[PDB]
């Protein structure tokens, strides 16, 4: 629908995924992937606007793996964040507005920390320790502050998304069906398949 | 405020042969209860057999035929007298239309012609753009009530062999020109008595291998 | 609801004794929504202190956008911009886009070096110079705070003695407000040294 | 107004009605609502008919004109991605669109993409657009999949055009088939809606509800 | 967008056996308030062609220039054809029109009617008309404005059709025009008692009767009315 | 008609050479000379200047040394006005990437981007190129410390030292032999002016025909340091050296 | 320097003077139109044998119904032919009909005549060349098969047969013998090799030849290089008869 | 306003500005190309040797387009900085628009389009500029190997040279590359590019870039040790 | 042939000549004959079509403007494209906008004004083809003369091209004699092939090489070709 979510542990950055797709009376689709690789080490997910949040990933993702091309080196996440936000600022003010909110979710090889960005569509970027996105991130913020230690591993943060996703099953009238779950580690960007 | 579309009444009427084509229209100029004239063509030729008409508002209707017979010149210095095909001519026009998408022309147009094959062929577009090749349409104001006669006198739709109760389909059988100027007519004098922008007149432009043949009837007056 | 009631946050500064102080808070959400208590609104640029409120897209927009002017300044001149020719900066930039403007206000507070003098200064949409030499409040409660300053207020502070006062004022005000409640920063500027103190501040 | 697509073993059935109706009055019941973009890809009409006509035809172009220039023949997925961004050029300029490019080609397989006004460009197994997207996904989800014979996947398609026809008010007139191989799309032609309706009524036994 | 600001309003014309009769009221309204009298509008174009111009006054002023300098491109030149090729009704007409198109395309319309109306070369009567809409239709009679419901009926009295043009004769069509303006003068509001008239003859020129007025007035029946019940 | 006034700059010599380009090299080789040496432990940018009067306010004055951002120095060789508007559309360069990556410009793609401003005059549009050239002093966190020259031809190579201006051969030459890759950048600084006293045209090396500047990573935290020296500072280490 | 401005007072743009000479500098390039299938053939000349063979492209595909074969610089010819690919298509659009081939030559043509000062804003967007002829060659209803030469010049004629290139005056003389209004495909194909293994530099092989026809059913087709290596095999079969 | 023709075609059916051109190109560096059968190996001579200059951040003459394609450039190096942008650009504006990686013969296309289009414009002179172009097809294993000229015209080779002294090198090349049977391996393409240049080179091993491009963007280059190690190779066995 | 004046149409001599219009004055002669007669009912070209080698075809020289006006081309066929153009475009503006059939009087007059600009203007080469323009409307018939120069001059008769005096002569001798031809389709053509045989001094007459072109009070614009000039010769 709506619903990407951030959660920040010790080692990792991750981001899950509607894995519905509504336009129209409809749900078309049941899978369509609301991510992109920008980098190796970085990794966008996009929601808003029918049709704007396509063409403002790839835009995005080319001009970001330009860069890479030219100077061989992976822009930080803290760079990244700013190219986006640059992007978005002065698309408010245009022709057309770009409805679009993106979470930037990436490894800093340069701090050896991971770094998540939250960026609304207004343009405000803000680093968070976890954070949300429509009406839909409000069910979220609350468990997240009684449960959150700013240490856990990969696998105690992987079970306390399984609990979040539970309840906005229990409380949002729109459907979703489960999440797709992505995994930015130390390196590698991989699909757990599990809930 | 300004609105730049207006109407004028009027109707045309397209009947496949399968030699000959037929391209009428009534020569009734109206606009709102005010008869402008009596006669007043709508059906212009446009040389190399084929025939227009582009009927709907009045405005816009000769400024499509303009573009149209500047576009049937031009194509014939180019190509030094390739006759232009009833089918390309169709494909033309859509590019006409489509190109003024953002200002439209109030007109339901038909062009007419023979092909290749000896065949009739009506075409009709549609007013922002496409079209379909038909084998018979009406249009303009008065086509809903002229359509669905026509259906049942050439299609024999919705009739069977007597007797056999639903399991035969009445046959197809071509129908000569002399029986379809007879169709028309009749037509045409029934659409004046339930339609007050039909009358007056009648054109009929026949078109065949020999050229194009004029005919003129009388309608009621009223 | 307004663009500038969405992302709310206060704003104040006051002047002392050969001292001046600039204060916020440090709530960025929208509506009723809180994202973040690490959100900054008070920048610098040189030994000048700029703050900033109201829309957030607009807010990182002119601090990237001033930190290029009075960059390409500090090269040509080779010193730090003046408090007096920073102000002229801001009202230029705010009024030549009097069209779609930038929904903030902008609160300058500074000390000119070589004069010692204390200095603030005021703005608002498209640029109204507002001098002072008294205080500046903007942002979302700028009814609220107005009160407080002009009653707790005396000219002549000293450094130590300034600090409790827009301690008092920033505090009360931000839980009377609904926009503002989470954290507070307060700079205390002297001549040469810049103090960063936290406040407790209540929970919202 | 139903057009659907689904992919199976043999390929790609295309199923169409022809009913385009102009208001509360039924225009005309022989609009072709396949748009043949060269030999081997074919692409449906839902939606507004200019916009859908013509800038279908203007995709042939560049197929003709990608086809030339490499000399490799143009990716299903690589075409739609073409008439995607131009259409997203005119954003907000009331333009409606509503295609399935469908082909088939030996270095992706059967795929359908599904093109709409958005911007928004779906790779999928199953779309339906138009009126009947609804009942139409309802026959077809039941009895479809991904192993089938040629022929009852051509079955397949009559019973879910048929389907739609039958409730709703714009669909009807006539259905078409398409089966798309590597080779191309041949034509498998038009079966009338209203003899269509009494063969599978009595051969089947299914409307029963329908008196007769 | 344009508002019709200072208006003059309504032009009749028919034809008969040798040539058009034009003839239009001269008066300017600002809605009620009658606030310019006796206005030309009747332009002659050369003297075999005269343009009636109706609807919007502002307008009207700006559409006799580009007459007047048609004539002067036209007459460049063409020495041996300065009395020859010199500006037939047929082309005065097309040009207006395709003027009138071309302003309603930017939806900035020179706001008025235009009735061109003259003799060719071959002595054919010419009567056509063209307006705001874009519309134009040749016709055997024909009016503007708000005569469109009172004029008409009375001028299809007399032509009726195309067999009628021969036997109407011109001492016929003069009654029939100046009793037509007896009905116009009555029941329309922006109307008044001055009017001219033009005879383009296809074979004497063009007379130009200027500042008639009505003539033979019933209002005797009128002191016999009384009240209302 | 004009095409005879038409100098031609754009085109091919039947050498292939573009003769333009080698009268510009020239007119560098005029200016007073510029000498750039890497050090481990910082960057020393030394040059004479050319002029040499004696009511020149050398306080007042810098003209062969200008700070890019605080990273990053440039020292210039050929004509001041033609230099003025390069180091001025570099600034702005510098900037514009800061704005929109909140992360310094890395040295690389500053010196790439006014090496192809350069390019662009000789390659089309019949204007005359530039007559400079500049050495690039500059510092990040990827390579290091980081050396470069571009020419007017807007080719740029890197470099472990390099002169530039008048008797570029000498200078050459003095540092082949000297130059040890482990200095410090107090005997940074004392190679610097012994190569500068010798090659002087002037017969005495002076305080005010001189302008030093480093950038030295022993400023503490981890931070680096720009300085331009005073020229009453430079006179204090021309007694060090004992040239004085 | 000349204008392209400039008249030689005989009446002459030195410029076309010296386009038509780049022509015969090029390679080979034999067409022969007959009433039964247009045949191209030209010369590659490989300049060395490290240089594969087949990468070198001068036959070249216009639409499915007109080939064209080129002499001269292949550089100036690049812009051409993409010219000359959309006006074919852009036809297709616009009439759902194969574009004249005598039509298609005119527009190639126009583009020819461009080479000027491009004064004011006008669109001249070369200002010099296009040294390069066509054998523009196709297939119509109009007129049964044709063949169309163009120069830089922006000045055509139909042919029935014409030679292009370094050895055009040789084949010239050979063509105005052999052409017939009789000839068969086969026959044709076998003909063209034979006059161009007299101006090939080198040994008539097929690693420096490329054969192909326009023909009704096929539309253009190059040929196979096997199909072609087995017609060089025949030519030397009926010569060894003899 | 500067658009003075500078394509003067000369009477003898030429274009003077488009042989200095290529007069502008044999001044410049060497560099050769081979290909294996499974690799392609771009070797180029560097004359960047000169004690106290770097090659860290010194910018070597081969570059890289994308991921799996490689550019290697002879003539004015002022001028090859343009040629790696534009194609760049391309390669983006390629995946953007259709989808999937640049094919080696398109980008060939490209970077050849460029060049002529120099000529035709007045304002500007033509790019004195060779270029070999290198890379393997998307998800495929063909080498391939291409080479451009400053007329604009392209076609690919088995191996080819450009810059200095390239007679000495394709001599050398025609007796000791089989048309028919590639270098097997890796190790010995590479040992037979080394065996090129270090004819020109007049030895030593600090001079030569050796980058190899093998299938699935494999981009890498060999270091100063290996260079050092097949140059001493070709020693011994020479030698014995 | 350079010295003193032969650049730039800008550059005007000391003599009181421009030497660029004189040059393209030349280029004319180098092209094939044509010439143009009339009467009152109608006007004949006559042009001399030809063919590079006899594989070669033949060339178009005579080209249709419109269904009641046409030029025939002498001298340049690239520069004779770019004006027939111009002609087609403006006949076309004139009966769109005024519904008038374009004047042959005016028809010439906006082309000399078209040369006029080259000629003022630095850079561009002054147009060097010569144009017979022959057409009938409401004044008649007329031919027209456009010389590079600009001027136009309408004739009776005339010639231009390779040998043409040949053809000037025999056209003055009977002047008296075609004008009086009225009605006569037949006896107009055949007297204007007497007319160009006279310029086919080394040449001969072949009669798929030669191209005729009447337009009268009501037959349109028509080109004669292959059979059709065949029955008069």
């Amino acid at each position: 629908m709506d619903i990407i979510l951030g959660i920040r542990v010790q080692d990792s950055v991750i981001l899950a995924s509607s894995k519905a797709v509504t336009r129209g009376i409809s749900v078309l689709k049941d899978s369509d992937d609301k991510t992109r690789q920008l980098s190796p080490h970085t990794l966008m997910s996009f929601a808003g606007e029918a049709g704007d949040t396509v063409q403002f990933a790839e835009y995005i993702q080319a001009n970001i793996q330009l860069y890479s091309i030219r100077e061989d080196y992976e822009l930080s996440p803290q760079a990244v964040s700013s190219f986006v936000r640059q992007e978005l600022a002065k698309s408010i003010r245009s022709r057309r507005p770009y409805q679009v909110n993106v979470l930037i979710g990436g490894y800093d090889k340069k701090k050896n920390k991971p770094e998540l960005y939250q960026i609304d569509y207004l343009g405000t970027k803000v680093e968070l320790p976890y954070g949300a996105h429509g009406y839909s991130g409000f069910y979220t913020f609350s468990l997240l502050d009684h449960h959150y230690r700013p240490d856990m591993t990969t696998e105690e943060g992987l079970d306390l998304l399984k609990l979040c996703v539970q309840e906005l099953e229990k409380r949002m009238p729109m459907d979703f069906k489960g999440v797709i779950v992505k995994i930015v580690d130390k390196d590698g960007i991989r699909q757990v398949d599990d809930f | 405020q300004f609105n730049p579309y207006g109407d004028n009444g009027g109707t045309i009427l397209g009947i496949a042969g399968e030699d000959f084509a037929v391209l009428a229209g009534d020569t009734r100029n109206i606009t709102d209860y005010s008869i402008n004239s009596r006669y007043e063509p709508k059906v212009f030729d446009c040389g190399d057999n084929i025939v227009m008409s582009a009927n709907g508002f009045a405005a816009d209707g000769d400024a499509l035929v303009k573009r149209f017979k500047n576009s049937v010149k031009w194509y014939h210095f180019d190509h030094n007298d390739k006759k232009l095909s009833i089918n390309s001519a169709a494909r033309n026009i859509q590019h006409l239309l489509y190109g003024k998408r953002f200002f439209p022309y109030y007109v339901h147009t038909i062009i007419a012609g023979l092909d290749e094959d000896g065949k009739g062929a009506v075409y009709s577009f549609d007013p922002v753009g496409s079209y379909e090749r038909e084998q018979c349409r009406a249009g303009g104001a008065a086509a809903s009530l002229i359509m669905p006669f026509l259906d049942n006198q050439v299609n024999f739709k919705n009739q069977y062999e007597p007797g056999t109760n639903g399991k035969v389909k009445k046959p197809l059988k071509y129908l000569s020109v002399e029986e379809v100027i007879k169709l028309v007519r009749d037509s045409f004098t029934s659409a004046t008595e339930r339609h007050i922008q039909v009358g007056d007149g009648l054109e009929i432009l026949i078109v065949t291998k020999d050229g194009v043949r004029k005919e003129f009837y009388e309608l009621k007056r009223d | 609801s307004d663009p500038s009631s969405i992302n709310g946050g206060i704003v104040v500064a006051m002047t002392g004794k050969d001292c001046v102080a600039i204060a916020c808070d440090l709530r960025l959400g929208s509506q009723s929504l809180g994202v973040s208590n690490k959100f900054e609104k008070i920048f610098h640029y040189g030994h000048v202190f700029l703050g900033i409120t109201g829309l957030a897209t607009d807010v990182t927009t002119l601090n990237e956008m001033f930190r290029y002017k009075t960059n390409l300044y500090k090269l040509k001149e080779e010193r730090a911009i003046e408090p007096e020719t920073f102000t002229q900066l801001v009202s230029s930039s705010l009024y030549e886009r009097r069209f779609g403007p930038y929904f903030v206000g902008p609160v300058v507070a500074g000390i000119n070096s070589k004069s010692g003098k204390p200095f603030i200064a005021g703005f608002d949409l498209i640029g109204c110079i507002d001098e002072a030499k008294d205080f500046i409040v903007s942002g979302t409660a700028s009814d609220q705070l107005f009160g407080m300053c002009e009653s707790l207020y005396e000219p002549n502070l000293e450094p130590e003695d300034l600090f409790e006062t827009i301690s008092q004022a920033l505090l009360n005000a931000a839980d009377r407000d609904a926009l503002s409640g989470w954290g507070a920063v307060v700079y205390i500027i002297k001549k040469d040294e810049v103090v960063k103190r936290y406040l407790k501040m209540r929970q919202d | 107004t139903t057009t659907l697509a689904f992919r199976f073993q043999g390929g790609i059935i295309v199923a169409v009605d022809s009913r385009a109706t102009a208001g509360n009055w039924v225009a005309s019941q022989t609009v072709k609502k396949v748009i043949e973009i060269n030999p081997f890809l074919l692409g449906t009409m839902a939606g507004g008919a200019a916009d859908c006509q013509f800038w279908e035809t203007w995709l042939g172009s560049q197929c003709r004109l990608h086809e030339l220039r490499e000399k490799e023949r143009i990716s299903v997925a690589a075409a739609s991605k073409i008439l995607s961004n131009l259409v997203y050029q005119y954003k907000g300029a009331g333009l409606s669109m509503g295609t399935m490019i469908c082909g088939y080609t030996r270095k992706e397989g059967p795929t359908i993409y599904y093109v709409d006004s958005d911007g928004t460009r779906l790779k999928g197994d199953i779309f339906c657009v138009g009126s009947g997207q609804t009942f139409a996904y309802g026959v077809l989800d039941s009895n479809y999949k991904w192993d089938l014979s040629v022929e009852d996947a051509l079955y397949l398609g009559k019973r879910s055009i048929l389907a739609a026809a039958h409730r709703d008010a714009y669909s009807g007139g006539s259905v078409n088939l398409y089966h798309v191989t590597e080779d191309g799309w041949i034509y498998h032609g038009n079966h009338d809606v209203g003899e269509l309706f009494w063969k599978v009524k009595e051969e089947e036994g299914s409307f029963n509800n329908v008196i007769g | 967008t344009q508002q019709p600001i200072v208006t003059g309003t309504s032009v009749i014309s028919m034809k008969y056996d040798n040539g058009v009769i034009i003839a239009a009221d001269n008066l300017g309204s600002y809605g009620s308030l009658l606030r310019f009298n006796g206005v030309e509008r009747l332009i002659p174009v050369g003297d075999n062609t005269v343009v009636g111009i109706s609807g919007d006054i502002s307008d009207m002023q700006h559409i006799e220039r580009l007459l007047k300098d048609l004539v002067t491109e036209n007459a460049y030149d063409n020495p041996l054809a300065d009395a020859e090729e010199a500006l037939e009704p047929s082309y005065i007409f097309e040009y207006l029109a395709t003027v009138m198109y071309q302003r309603r395309s930017k939806m900035n319309p020179l706001w008025n009617a235009i009735i061109v109306a003259g003799v060719q070369s071959n002595g054919d009567q010419f009567l056509r008309y063209v307006n705001l809409l874009g519309v134009t239709y040749s016709s055997p009679t024909l009016a503007t404005g708000f005569g469109a419901h009172m004029a008409n009926p009375l001028l299809r009295k007399v032509v009726d059709r195309e067999s009628d043009i021969p036997k109407t004769t011109v001492q016929v069509a003069e009654e029939a025009i100046v009793n037509a303006m007896r009905v116009l003068y009555y029941r329309d509001a922006r109307s008044s008692r001055n009017f001219s008239l033009a005879i383009i003859d296809k074979n004497t020129g063009l007379t130009f009767k200027k500042n008639l007025q009505v003539e033979n007035m019933k209002w005797d029946f009128a002191k016999d009315i009384k009240g209302y019940g | 008609g004009s095409r005879r006034y038409d100098s031609r700059t754009t085109i091919f010599s039947p050498e292939g050479r573009l003769y333009q380009v080698e009268y510009a090299l020239e007119s560098i080789s005029h200016a007073g000379t510029a000498i750039g040496i890497m050090a481990s432990d910082g960057i020393v940018l030394a040059a004479e200047r050319k002029v040499t009067s004696t009511l020149l306010e050398q306080d007042t004055s810098t003209e062969k040394l200008y700070k890019l951002n605080d990273k990053i120095a440039v020292a210039v060789a050929g004509l001041t006005a033609d230099a003025e508007i390069l180091i001025n559309t570099a600034r702005i360069h510098a900037q514009n990437y800061l704005k929109t990556y909140n992360e310094d410009i890395p040295v690389e793609i500053l010196v790439r981007r006014l090496s192809d401003i350069k390019q662009g005059y000789t390659q089309h549009g019949g204007l005359r190129p530039f007559g400079v050239s500049f050495i690039y002093a500059g510092y990040d966190d990827r390579y290091g410390y980081q050396l470069y020259t571009s020419n007017p031809s807007g080719n740029y190579t890197g470099w472990k030292a390099i002169s530039v201006g008048a008797n570029t051969s000498a200078a050459q030459t003095l540092l082949q032999m000297d130059y040890k890759d482990d200095m410090k950048v107090d005997d940074a600084i004392e190679l610097a002016l012994k190569t500068l006293s010798k090659t002087t045209d002037s017969s005495a090396l002076t305080y005010d025909r001189l302008e030093f500047a480093t950038i030295r990573k022993g400023a503490n935290d981890g931070e680096v340091y720009q300085k331009i020296f005073k020229p009453q500072e430079i006179k204090d280490i021309l007694v060090k050296t004992g040239i004085t | 320097d000349r204008g392209v401005s400039t008249f030689s007072p005989e009446g002459r743009l030195f410029q076309v003077e010296y386009s038509l000479e780049a022509i015969k500098l090029g390679s080979t390039a034999i067409g022969i139109a007959t009433k039964e299938g247009v045949v191209l053939g030209v010369e590659k000349r490989a300049t060395s044998p490290l240089l594969e063979s087949d990468s070198i492209e001068k036959i070249v595909e216009i639409d499915r119904h007109i080939g064209c074969a080129m002499s001269g610089l292949t550089a100036d010819a690049r812009s051409m032919i993409e010219h000359a690919r959309t006006a074919a298509v852009t036809h297709n659009l616009y009439y759902d009909e194969d574009i004249n081939v005598e039509s298609l030559t005119q527009s190639v043509c126009d583009l020819a005549l461009r080479f000027g000062e491009g004064a004011s804003g006008e669109e001249r967007l070369m200002s010099r060349p296009f040294g390069v002829a066509l054998l523009i060659a196709g297939h119509d209803a109009d007129d049964g098969y044709q063949l169309f030469h163009a120069e830089p010049s922006g000045t055509f004629y139909r042919y029935n047969a014409k030679a292009i290139g370094s050895g055009s005056e040789g084949a010239q003389a050979e063509l105005l013998n052999e052409w017939h209004s009789s000839l068969t495909l086969k026959e044709a194909e076998l003909l063209v090799l034979k006059i161009l293994k007299q101006v090939m530099e080198e040994k008539l092989d097929e690693n420096n030849a490329q054969l192909s026809c326009i023909t009704k059913q096929d539309g253009f087709k190059i040929y196979d290089n096997e199909k072609t290596a087995e017609l060089i095999k025949e030519l030397k079969e009926k010569e060894a008869a003899e | 306003g500067y658009d003075r023709a500078l394509s003067i075609f000369s009477p003898d059916g030429h274009i003077f500005q488009v042989e200095y051109a290529l007069e502008a190109v044999k001044r410049g560096t060497c560099a050769v190309g081979v290909k294996g059968k499974n690799c392609v190996v771009l070797g180029c001579e560097r004359r960047s040797t000169l004690k106290l200059q770097d090659t860290r951040i010194t910018p070597s003459k081969v570059s890289k387009i994308d991921s799996h394609v490689v550019l290697s450039f002879s003539g004015l190096n002022a001028d090859s900085r343009i040629l790696i942008e534009k194609a760049r650009v391309e390669a983006q504006s390629h995946r953007l628009t259709l989808e999937d990686p640049v094919t080696v013969e398109y980008l060939t296309r490209y970077v050849a389009g460029v060049q002529q289009r120099y000529t035709q414009s007045g304002g500007v002179r033509p790019f004195g500029v060779s270029t070999l172009i290198a890379g393997f097809d998307p998800r495929d294993d063909e080498p391939k190997l291409y080479q451009t000229e400053p007329s604009g015209i392209y076609s690919s080779w088995s191996a080819q040279t450009i810059g200095r002294n390239s007679k000495t090198v394709r001599e050398f090349l025609e007796k000791n590359y089989d048309r028919k049977e590639p270098p097997a391996t890796v190790e010995e393409c590479v040992k037979l590019t080394v065996r090129s240049l270090l004819e020109v080179v007049q030895t030593g091993a600090k001079n030569i870039e050796i980058t190899v491009v093998k299938p699935d963007s494999d981009i890498v280059a060999l270091s100063s040790e290996e260079i050092n190690q097949y140059v001493t190779q070709i020693e011994q066995e020479k030698q014995e | 042939f350079r010295n003193n004046y032969d650049g730039d149409t800008v550059t005007f001599s000391p003599t009181g000549r421009l030497f660029q219009v004189e040059y393209a004055l030349e280029a004319i002669k180098q092209g094939s004959v044509t010439v143009g007669l009339r009467s009152n009912t109608h006007a004949v070209l006559v042009a001399l079509k030809r063919n590079a080698d006899e594989l070669s075809s033949y060339q178009k020289k005579i080209i249709k403007c419109d269904e009641h006006m046409g030029l025939s081309l002498a001298g340049l066929a690239p520069d004779a494209r770019v004006l027939s153009n111009y002609l087609r475009q403006q006949c076309n503006y004139s009966s769109l906008v005024f519904n008038r059939k374009l004047a042959v009087e005016r028809a010439g007059h906006l082309l000399c004004d078209k040369a006029q600009k080259n000629t003022q203007s630095y850079g561009g080469r002054p147009y060097g083809v010569g144009l017979l323009i022959i057409g009938y409307d409401k004044s008649g018939a007329h031919l027209l003369e456009f010389q590079p120069s600009g001027n136009v001059t309408e004739l009776y008769g005339t010639a231009i091209g390779a040998r043409s005096q040949g053809a000037k002569t025999y056209l003055e001798r009977t002047l008296d004699t075609f004008i009086k031809i009225d009605g006569n389709p037949d006896e107009l053509i055949k007297a204007g092939v007497e007319a160009i045989s006279q310029s086919l001094r080394d040449e001969s007459l072949t009669v798929d090489n030669l191209s005729i072109a009447i337009v009268g009070k009501d037959t349109p614009f028509t080109i004669y070709d292959g059979e059709a000039v065949a029955k008069y010769i």
